[PDB]
């Protein structure tokens, strides 16, 4: 599964 | 032993903007995308591609094409039989012309796609590239023919399909979206591999970590990621358990090359050696992490174990005679850094919500600050975030922002210089010797010698420093104490909720 911006962290 | 019923709240401080795979670019957007459709694959929490929709993938020409057959009997929310043809529909939309999303790199190597049966199609590639089999196929949501077959593509991400009438094969269906509040998904009965045990899943909107957790406390969501600040007082809160291990992300500041305050190297160097980012992790995440030198996770196969690449180390002094022979000096008694009738003065923004990253922020312009580097920061809700550091805005000078991984390490997707006008490569990094790098290291088959040349390819990034590298975070998954059935997922976090229960 690709990449994704994440808000998290 | 399984008990059916029961209804999850998961608190999320981002919002998601649409549900379909083909244009979303965020976490909050994919966690809703893997609830309501289906993919031809999973990658497991091991990190394996396994089987999902899809009956049998045969790789066929050496890499150069896969024949798939598809599950019979899957059907969609509207009780309609998924086919080859949706199949043949949905990964067709990204090779038109017309195609307007930012996810062209997943299938760039795609030549064609072509129905052989009812249930069978054949992909067929113009090179061999393992973000195919490893990542396009686990990653593209099934979407229906019979109901988008006909509209434009150059109009398909504007579809209110993609907001508010959602229609795919997945686990659960939608309910409603109350903008700013909540998602509410029912349990899809007619799931093809059986329906969840839970009954409804609500995605709950709260842009406020501190108050997540007060929700969590009081009951009014039931699962959560909660910050390390946080865990000694989460722990205590009743009806409730955390699982905590390291998350498949890096965090890190981004710094716009279309800013010219971060077209040289040499400043991008300065600034990561301006910054304690050790003191940054013990002070904002009271040490509940690890400092990041290196552009993947350490959960990757492909992370080098063996490996010196600059670290660019946090040496004031240093970043001052840097920043001065890189021509910045206070030239008329401001405190701030002068060059070329400019002034070293720029917004860093990050989003809503995230108080880690907020605070970051804040410690980035405290530290800057005593290197005459004037910083503003700017909180912004995520939505709107993704949407301005995106193609065609990249309206930004700086970040703070985290990239949940792909399963499949390769950078291309973040860094090679084609990726700049519609993909992913926000702060517009190009080194032609690394793009050469990493288009060269598609066609490596074996790992062992994938991740040999990787090694060239992190030093290159390392020592360009078109990110300065924060660090690597944990998850703090809370979760309520009865649940059973939950398998840690280091990327996605409801990984497999349709097989979680409630034991009464
Ligand atoms: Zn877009
Ligand atoms: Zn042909
Ligand atoms: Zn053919
Ligand atoms: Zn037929
Ligand atoms: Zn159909
Ligand atoms: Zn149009
Ligand atoms: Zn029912
Ligand atoms: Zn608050
Ligand atoms: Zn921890
Ligand atoms: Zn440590
Ligand atoms: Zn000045
Ligand atoms: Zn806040
Ligand atoms: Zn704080
Ligand atoms: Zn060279
Ligand atoms: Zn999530």
């Amino acid at each position: 599964v690709d990449s994704k911006n994440t808000s998290s962290w | 032993k399984p008990q059916q019923g029961g209804d999850l709240v998961v608190g999320s401080i981002g919002e998601p903007t649409l549900f379909n795979s083909l244009y979303s670019t965020d976490d909050a957007s994919t966690d809703i995308e893997n609830m309501l459709y289906s993919f031809l694959t999973k990658t497991d929490e091991k990190l394996n591609v396994k089987l999902s929709l899809a009956e049998s993938i045969k790789e066929l020409d050496g890499g150069l094409a896969y024949d798939v057959k598809i599950k019979k009997g899957v059907k969609f929310h509207d009780g309609k039989e998924l086919t080859a043809d949706d199949v043949v529909f949905t990964y067709s939309v990204p090779l038109s012309k017309d195609y307007k999303g930012e996810r062209g790199s997943t299938y760039e190597m795609l030549k064609s796609v072509e129905k052989k049966g009812d249930y069978e199609v054949l992909f067929k590639l113009k090179y061999k590239d393992g973000n195919f089999y490893n990542n396009a196929l686990d990653s593209t949501a099934i979407l229906p023919k019979h109901i988008l077959g006909n509209v434009p593509i150059a109009d398909l991400e504007e579809n209110e399909f993609n907001r508010k009438k959602p229609i795919g094969s997945g686990p659960f269906k939608f309910k409603e979206w109350k903008q700013g509040q909540y998602i509410k998904l029912e349990a899809n009965d007619d799931y093809f591999e059986g329906r969840p045990y839970l009954d409804t899943v609500t995605y709950k909107v709260i842009p406020d970590a501190n108050a997540a957790e007060a929700q969590l406390q009081a009951g009014d969501i039931n699962f959560f990621n909660v910050p390390a600040t946080d865990y000694k007082t989460a722990e205590k809160f009743n009806n409730l358990k955390i699982v905590t291990d390291l998350a498949l992300s890096y965090v890190y500041i981004g710094w716009n090359e279309k800013n010219e305050l971060f077209k040289d190297k040499k400043v991008r160097q300065a600034l990561t050696t301006a910054l304690d980012r050790e003191s940054i992790v013990s002070q904002v995440l009271d040490g509940d992490g690890e400092v990041a030198y290196i552009p993947e996770s350490p959960l990757s196969w492909n992370y080098p174990k063996d490996i010196d690449v600059p670290k660019f180390e946090y040496n004031e002094k240093k970043a001052k005679q840097m920043l001065a022979e890189a021509g910045w000096k206070d030239t008329n008694g401001d405190g701030i850094l002068d060059k070329d009738g400019k002034k070293f003065s720029f917004t860093l923004k990050t989003n809503q919500g995230n108080k880690v990253r907020e605070d970051i922020a804040v410690v980035v312009q405290e530290q800057l600050k005593k290197i005459g580097i004037e910083v503003k920061t700017q909180i912004v809700e995520w939505s709107a975030l993704v949407e301005q550091m995106n193609p065609p805005n990249w309206d930004f000078d700086a970040m703070v922002m985290g990239w949940s991984l792909s399963t499949f390490p390769d950078q291309y997707d973040i860094f090679h210089s084609s990726q700049i006008k519609k993909g992913l490569n926000y702060v517009w990094y190009k080194n032609a010797e690394a793009d050469k790098l990493m288009k060269d290291a598609k066609s490596i088959s074996d790992r062992k010698q994938y991740s040999k040349e990787y090694e060239q390819i992190y030093q290159k990034i390392a020592e360009d420093q078109p990110y300065t590298f924060l660090y690597y975070p944990n998850n703090h998954m809370a979760m309520p104490e009865n649940l059973e059935g939950y398998k840690y997922h280091p990327k996605r976090d409801l990984y497999n909720i349709e097989k979680w229960w409630l034991a009464k």
